């Protein structure tokens, strides 16, 4: 059990049962003691993974457009820089199907289908496998823990097919994976700031040159 | 350590309690007795004390009722922003501020009230306002009717937020009382977090909005084609344009040349010329400054690492030979009682709100603020009574501490302790010094008259006969006139405009300030200030000291707080509850900051304010007549109250009519107010029997049994009407008199 | 449901509730028939 | 009991029991909490799921069919202000009349049940119907199609609501697009039909 900057309250709830567990915690948060909302250590942990999660493929289309833009098959029209891909636009736009906030609404309804029904699994389990959902009711009951829901529909072929080590040694490589993805964002999004000109650019002017080392400089352009 | 832990669902959120009314309290939910319990109702709504006897449930209320209090200022500055928004001439007012009146009330045209509609300008109409909302807007750089709106939106959002955020942490999760205690914490997020990042972020927005663009405005330009704020921060070359420092960015500040960004942070002190107000250089490096001091002392006190102090350390370790155990055993008393900490807490905003006033007229901060008399005076005046009114509550709190919290068994403190034991030396030595501050300032201008009457005018004190120069004010005057010269060489010019020596700043032919002298007249009227505020301490200190006991009634805490009287025996012992105390204060409060804002407002008129010839030379308001006439008693009858009414009393038929109605009827709620400060209650009560007896005879008797007022509410229903129309007297008397002159 | 009625029936609400459709009522009919120092109808 | 609910998971009221036609467990605020409330609202709801379905069918279906050349009926936004064959005062009144007259009826038979079918002239006319609400009779039912067997009606009764909501939508739909967009409602029908991404509230 390697632990990194850990602290006696750390110590005293983070067991370790908890994947990704480094006993790392020193903000008094999962502290359970202190049991509100927000500040269950479950619901921490279940805002971890998720987070992670969102990283995981919101990183992945933060770095793929322009990069496949870089000699891929996608004629160059779409492939920008992801903050001027029409989310931030006074970085730019691009006219899509739609025309934006008709792609916001349409995008927060299904998601609304998919996020509440998210959320009641954790708090009643199995309840949404119980009222008609146009059949599918067999699977959205979920396994019971509701990070962890399982189902042909999100677990199709089934890993952690029957090892609860492997499960504990995946899911602490979901984790770390997660943390690694969140810090790399938010290293998408600085670079932005200071060096705007798009997070892959920015590693080829360390590549090039890496002498570059834009810290020192910390000149800020849009 | 510190932590968080909260309860989930105390009180469940229903309707059931509010269809019984007076559920809060054992005594009044049984029903209404008489009237007297629809009075009860009431006076004991808020105070938690009474309902419940552990400091958990306070607490959880007192936290979550603050929340309301939060929300309905929201509510109450997003009004102010919507309707600057949608019904006002700020635009208007943009283009040419030295002349057109702020207006940002509007009526509808029923009974004929639409002549209250006045010819403010600006090809509008409307209530001309005094809250100088229209200098602040201008300061921030708001320039435009829709900014104001979405404010006005964001403003009430948050009264949404607050409103909920009260209702979750009562009903669904409140926090435990180890959450309130730990007030190490409290202190210190309360100043890195509130007071420090507070204003650094304001900081922030005065560097990249309100500077660049005012200095558009003051520079002269319409306000429509500024470009929009949002354009600056974009556009890295436009601020370059004016201020070329912003071409290297901010790596200056972090290779410490911080004398690079010398045109943006300036010390430059004085008022701006063009626009007469502070200069925006120097405001925003103030709030800077203040940033980093106020988040390093933030970190101070110990939370849960290592590092910082203790507060009960602190308090442990100044004990003196004199005082004894000193400040040993100050923390439990300043910590298991919410009484302590409002009559403190009390005190310190109540003396700051008059800082505030006598800075604000001295050092004008927001744009042409100066030359806005009717703001001047209202701000003033306004900040002034809301100073008055929290010290006065500092001492009723402190009176409750003394009855309710205090203990001597448990809570000892020791300097609380000596202090009661010799409180005779106290009041009496207290009492001395206001009788003689008594014939000594109030005398003078008795004796002033009276030689003045008999022909004597070379005997009367005033600079012209027998002279009483302040010199010590004279001196300290003189002291921060030279001061830009050795003992602040940064400093351009000094800190003010009011310091003896230096010279005028006029704009748009009305002067924003100059030096001010301080004659004899001055000298009497300081120590008239002196006199009064140490009689109304002496009333408030003699509540808080007797509150327990004294030489006639020995058990007197046993009776509460705020009792009537222990009956007619012993010679006759009408009010000596410490209740009755503040209610004997609230006279004298009422009575010092009445003079005080009586002498701002003619020594301003007289020797300040007024408006400047082409040729240079001054003419003030009043002619500069205070350091003759305000010597003399009478003095202020004829030139102050006789001379400077004219306008109020003469206000019928044109906008102004509306302070020349409240006029009278101030005086009509004051006057009435003495029917119950000088009757009592045993009469009223019989009158009331017989005029029963006729509803008796019709059926008409109503099952609340009508009762005359208890005695404590006969006094306390006069003094709030004598305090109200005598405050709006005034109010009346000041805002149509010097809106007509300026 | 009862609850919130009964609250609404105290005394303190209806009073607002019934001045105030009495303003409106007095307010309205000035606006109609304003200045109105004679009744001169019979 | 396991009747599909509005959001499933949830708790529904006690009050709603999924007896009444149309009951979705639908009552954040409990305004049918108590149960005389309840019995008037069902009323409310009833008879607005009635209105609606005409004015839906009176908005909807002209405002169509003249939107193709067939016919000649304007906007239903301003067809207040048409001049008919008289002044529109006297017509009003006369709708406040015999309205009147059936809103006086039903609510003689809301407050007390039973009272008020038969015919005050013909006494032999008597109605039918004996839920509050569905008088039956042969002026309301011509040919009977409310006399039948529990969980037909609730079937039929429900077919009823589950129209009428989704009229009271439908018309204060065409009422808020007729304000703040200048066309009837088939228009902002076609065109969000031309441009569905681009023509929408976003303009
Ligand atoms: C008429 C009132 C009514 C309202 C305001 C809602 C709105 C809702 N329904 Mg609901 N429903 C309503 C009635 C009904 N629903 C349903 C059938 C469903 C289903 C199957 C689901 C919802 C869901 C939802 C929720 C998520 C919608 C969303 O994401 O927005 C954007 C939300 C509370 C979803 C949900 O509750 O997930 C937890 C969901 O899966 N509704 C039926 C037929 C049984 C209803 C009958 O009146
Ligand atoms: C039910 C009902 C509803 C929803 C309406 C709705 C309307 N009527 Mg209407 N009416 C209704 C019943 C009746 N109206 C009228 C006679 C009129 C007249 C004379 C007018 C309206 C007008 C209006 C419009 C007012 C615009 C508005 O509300 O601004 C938000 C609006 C479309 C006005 C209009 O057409 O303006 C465009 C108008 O002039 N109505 C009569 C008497 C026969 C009714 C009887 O029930
Ligand atoms: C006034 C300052 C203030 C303070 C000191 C706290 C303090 C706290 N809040 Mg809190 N809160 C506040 C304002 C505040 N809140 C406001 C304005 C909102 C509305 C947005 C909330 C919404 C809120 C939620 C939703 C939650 C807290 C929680 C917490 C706790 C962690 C802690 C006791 C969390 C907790 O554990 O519950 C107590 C939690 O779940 N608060
Ligand atoms: C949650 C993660 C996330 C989010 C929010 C986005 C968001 C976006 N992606 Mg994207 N993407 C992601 C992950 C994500 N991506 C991943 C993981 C990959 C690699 C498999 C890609 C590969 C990708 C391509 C190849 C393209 C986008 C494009 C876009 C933009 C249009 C939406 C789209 O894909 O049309 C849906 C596309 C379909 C083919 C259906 C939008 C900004 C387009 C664009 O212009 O880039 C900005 C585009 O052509 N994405
Ligand atoms: C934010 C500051 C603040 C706070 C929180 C309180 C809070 C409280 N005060 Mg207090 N007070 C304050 C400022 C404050 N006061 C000031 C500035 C003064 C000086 C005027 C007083 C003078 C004062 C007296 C003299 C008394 C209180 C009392 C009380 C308690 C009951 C209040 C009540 O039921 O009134 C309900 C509200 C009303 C009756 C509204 C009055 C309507 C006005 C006149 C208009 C309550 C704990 C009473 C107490 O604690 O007795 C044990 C009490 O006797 N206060
Ligand atoms: C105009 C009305 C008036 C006057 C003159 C006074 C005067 C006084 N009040 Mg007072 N008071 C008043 C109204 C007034 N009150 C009202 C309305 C209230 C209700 C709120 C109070 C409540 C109140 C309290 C609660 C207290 C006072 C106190 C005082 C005394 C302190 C001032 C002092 O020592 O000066 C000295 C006297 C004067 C300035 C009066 C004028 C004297 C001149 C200079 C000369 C007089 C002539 C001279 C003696 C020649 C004699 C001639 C010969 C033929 C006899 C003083 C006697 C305080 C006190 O006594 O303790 C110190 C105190 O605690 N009063
Ligand atoms: C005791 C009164 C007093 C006060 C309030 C200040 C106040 C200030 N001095 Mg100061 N100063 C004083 C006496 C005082 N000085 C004396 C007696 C000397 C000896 C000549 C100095 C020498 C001095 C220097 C050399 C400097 C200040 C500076 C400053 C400012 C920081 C601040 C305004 C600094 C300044 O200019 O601030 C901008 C600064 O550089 N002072
Ligand atoms: C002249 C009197 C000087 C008074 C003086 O300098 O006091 C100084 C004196 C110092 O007391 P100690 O040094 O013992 O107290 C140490 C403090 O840290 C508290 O323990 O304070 C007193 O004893 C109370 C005197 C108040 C007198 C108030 C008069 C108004
Ligand atoms: C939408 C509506 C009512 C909606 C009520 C809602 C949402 C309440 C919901 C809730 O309470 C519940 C359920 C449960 C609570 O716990 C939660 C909330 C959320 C609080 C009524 C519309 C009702 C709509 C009606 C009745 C429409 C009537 C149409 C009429 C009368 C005809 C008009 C015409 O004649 C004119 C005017 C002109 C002609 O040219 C044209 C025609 C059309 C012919
Ligand atoms: C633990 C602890 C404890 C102690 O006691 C204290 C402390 C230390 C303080 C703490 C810490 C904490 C932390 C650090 C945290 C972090 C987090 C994160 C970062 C997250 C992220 C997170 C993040 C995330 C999700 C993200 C996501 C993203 C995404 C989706 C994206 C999207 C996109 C794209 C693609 C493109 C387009 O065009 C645009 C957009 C739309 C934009
Ligand atoms: C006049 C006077 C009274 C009499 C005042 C009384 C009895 C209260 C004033 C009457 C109030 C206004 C009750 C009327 C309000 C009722 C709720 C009825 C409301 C109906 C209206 C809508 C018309 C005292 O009781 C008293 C007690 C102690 C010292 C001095 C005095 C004192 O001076
Ligand atoms: S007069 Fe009133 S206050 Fe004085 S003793 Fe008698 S009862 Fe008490």
């Amino acid at each position: 059990r390697q632990l990194w900057f850990a602290s006696k309250q750390s110590l005293t709830y983070l067991d370790g049962t908890l994947p990704g567990d480094f006993g790392f915690d020193p903000l008094g948060l999962s502290d359970p003691e202190g049991t509100g909302g927000f500040i269950e250590p479950r619901w921490l942990a279940y805002g971890e993974i998720f987070n992670g999660r969102t990283a995981m493929m919101g990183v992945v289309g933060m770095i793929a457009p322009e990069a496949l833009g870089k000699v891929g098959l996608v004629p160059p029209e779409t492939a920008i820089p992801w903050f001027q891909a029409g989310a931030i636009p006074p970085a730019g736009t691009y006219q899509y199907w739609a025309d934006p906030y008709t792609l916001f609404v349409f995008e927060m309804a299904l998601i609304g289908f998919a996020e509440h029904r998210r959320l009641q699994d954790w708090y009643n389990p199995g309840s949404m496998g119980k009222q008609y959902f146009l059949g599918l009711e067999k699977y959205l009951g979920g396994s019971g823990d509701p990070a962890y829901p399982g189902g042909p529909i999100f677990n199709p072929l089934g890993f952690g097919t029957k090892s609860e080590k492997e499960m504990k040694e995946l899911k602490l490589k979901e984790i770390k994976n997660g943390r690694l993805a969140m810090l790399a964002f938010l290293g998408m999004s600085l670079q932005a700031i200071f060096t705007g000109v798009g997070p892959f650019q920015n590693l080829l002017d360390h590549l090039s040159d890496p002498v570059n080392n834009n810290i020192l400089t910390s000149l800020k352009f849009h | 350590e510190v932590k968080i832990v909260v309860d989930r669902d105390p009180v469940k959120t229903s309707f059931e309690e509010w269809a019984r009314p007076g559920h809060f309290s054992r005594t009044l939910a049984k029903g209404p007795d008489t009237t007297t319990w629809i009075w009860n109702l009431h006076a004991d709504a808020h105070d938690f004390d009474s309902h419940t006897g552990d400091l958990e449930e306070i607490s959880r209320k007192v936290f979550s009722a603050h929340f309301g209090q939060l929300s309905i200022i929201f509510l109450w500055l997003s009004g102010m922003y919507f309707h600057g928004a949608r019904f006002s001439n700020y635009e208007a007012w943009l283009s040419d501020p030295t002349h057109i009146g702020p207006s940002a009330q509007v009526v509808w045209p029923i009974v004929g009230q639409e002549i209250l509609n006045g010819d403010v300008g600006g090809g509008f109409r409307g209530i001309q306002i005094t809250s100088g909302f229209f200098q602040l807007w201008r300061a921030s750089g708001i320039t435009s009717e829709l900014q104001l709106y979405c404010t006005a939106i964001g403003a009430l959002v948050f009264a949404a937020l607050m409103l909920f955020a009260g209702w979750f942490h009562y009903h669904k999760a409140a926090p435990k009382l180890a959450w309130f205690q730990d007030v190490e914490s409290m202190l210190n997020h309360h100043l890195a977090g509130l007071l420090g990042l507070g204003s650094l972020s304001w900081a922030g927005h005065q560097i990249h909005v309100s500077l660049p663009i005012n200095q558009f405005l003051d520079a002269g330009v319409d306000p429509k084609e500024i470009p929009l704020p949002h354009e600056f921060i974009l556009n890295r070359d436009l601020l370059a344009q004016l201020y070329p420092s912003f071409a290297e960015g901010a790596t200056p500040f972090f290779t410490l040349n911080w004398s690079k960004y010398a045109e943006f942070l300036t010390f430059r002190g004085g008022l701006d010329p063009v626009t007469g107000g502070l200069w925006l250089t120097d405001i925003a490096h103030h709030h800077l400054a203040i940033a980093i001091l106020f988040l390093i002392a933030g970190h101070m006190y110990r939370t849960n690492w290592g590092i910082g102090h203790g507060l009960k350390d602190i308090l442990e370790a100044h004990k003196g030979p004199f005082t004894g155990q000193g400040h040993k055993g100050l923390y439990e008393i300043l910590t298991t009682s919410w009484h302590a900490q409002l009559s403190l807490n009390l005190a310190m905003l109540g003396s700051t709100t008059i800082v505030v006033a006598h800075h604000m007229y001295s050092m004008p901060p927001y744009p042409y603020l100066a030359t806005d008399y009717g703001t001047q005076l209202s701000l003033f005046t306004h900040h002034m009574w809301i100073g008055g009114f929290l010290i006065v509550g500092a001492a009723a709190h402190a009176a409750i501490f003394m009855v309710r919290d205090y203990d001597p068994t448990t809570r000892y403190n020791d300097l609380l302790d000596r202090v009661l034991r010799h409180r005779d030396a106290i009041i009496s030595h207290l009492n001395w010094v206001c009788i003689f501050l008594g014939f000594h300032s109030f005398g003078l201008y008795i004796h002033n008259d009276t030689m003045s009457a008999l022909g004597r005018p070379q005997d009367m004190f005033s600079d012209t006969a027998i002279q009483l120069q302040p010199i010590f004010a004279q001196w300290v005057q003189n002291i921060h006139a030279t001061a830009p010269g050795v003992t602040a060489p940064g400093a351009t010019t000094s800190t003010s405009l009011t310091w003896g020596g230096g010279e005028l700043v006029a704009v748009g032919g009305k002067v924003a300030l100059l030096p001010i002298p301080l004659g004899t007249a001055d000298f009497l009227v300081h120590h008239i200030h002196a006199f009064t505020i140490h009689v109304t301490v002496l009333i408030l200190l003699k509540g808080v000291l007797f509150a327990r006991s004294s030489r006639l009634i020995p058990d007197k805490a046993n009776l509460g707080f705020r009792f009537p009287c222990d009956g007619p025996g012993r010679g006759g012992t009408c009010q000596v509850s410490a209740w009755d105390h503040v209610f004997l204060g609230l006279f004298w409060m009422y009575n010092a900051i009445s003079v005080v804002i009586f002498h701002f407002s003619w020594k301003m008129q007289s020797d300040v304010w007024g408006t400047i010839s082409d040729q240079g030379v001054v003419t003030h308001i009043t002619g500069g007549n205070f350091a003759q006439s305000s010597i003399t008693i009478n003095g202020w009858l004829r030139d102050f109250l006789w001379a400077q009414a004219s306008q109020v009393i003469q206000s019928y038929g044109s906008s102004l009519s509306a302070y020349g109605l409240f006029f009278l009827g101030a005086h009509f709620v004051w006057a009435f107010s003495l029917m119950f400060l000088f009757s009592g209650r045993g009469y009223w009560q019989e009158l009331i029997e017989s005029i029963v007896w006729a509803h008796n005879k019709l059926k008409v008797a109503p099952a609340t049994q009508p009762r005359a007022l208890s005695i404590i509410q006969g006094r306390a229903v006069g003094v709030t009407h004598y305090l109200l129309g005598g405050i709006a007297t005034t109010w009346a008397f000041f805002l149509a008199r010097i809106i007509a002159v300026g | 449901m009862r609850d919130i009625k009964t609250y609404l029936s105290v005394a303190p609400v209806l009073s607002t509730l019934w001045f105030g459709a009495l303003a409106g009522l007095l307010i309205e009919i000035n606006r109609l028939f304003p200045d109105a120092l004679s009744f001169p109808f019979f | 009991p396991e009747r599909p609910i509005w959001f499933p998971g949830s708790t529904p009221p006690p009050w709603l029991d999924g007896s009444l036609p149309g009951d979705f467990g639908f009552d954040p605020w409990g305004l049918g909490s108590d149960p005389e409330s309840l019995r008037w609202n069902v009323q409310a709801e009833l008879v607005h799921c009635r209105w609606a379905m005409l004015g839906a069918a009176g908005i909807f279906i002209p405002e169509l069919l003249t939107k193709i050349g067939i016919l000649n009926t304007p906007s239903w936004y301003t067809a207040g202000e048409q001049e008919y064959f008289t002044d529109t005062t006297t017509l009003f009144i006369v709708e406040l009349i015999l309205i009147g007259w059936a809103e006086g009826r039903r609510w003689a038979d809301i407050i007390k049940p039973g009272c008020v079918n038969t015919d005050p002239i013909f006494p032999n006319n008597k109605l039918t119907g004996t839920d509050v609400g569905y008088p039956g009779g042969l002026w309301f039912d011509p040919l009977g199609y409310g006399t039948g067997s529990p969980e037909k009606l609730k079937e039929l009764r429900t077919k009823e609501i589950k129209n009428g909501r989704l009229a009271m939508l439908a018309v204060m739909g065409a009422w808020f697009q007729a304000e703040y967009t200048g066309t009837g409602p088939i228009d902002n029908l076609f065109a969000h039909l031309a441009d569905p991404g681009h023509a929408t509230i976003f303009r």
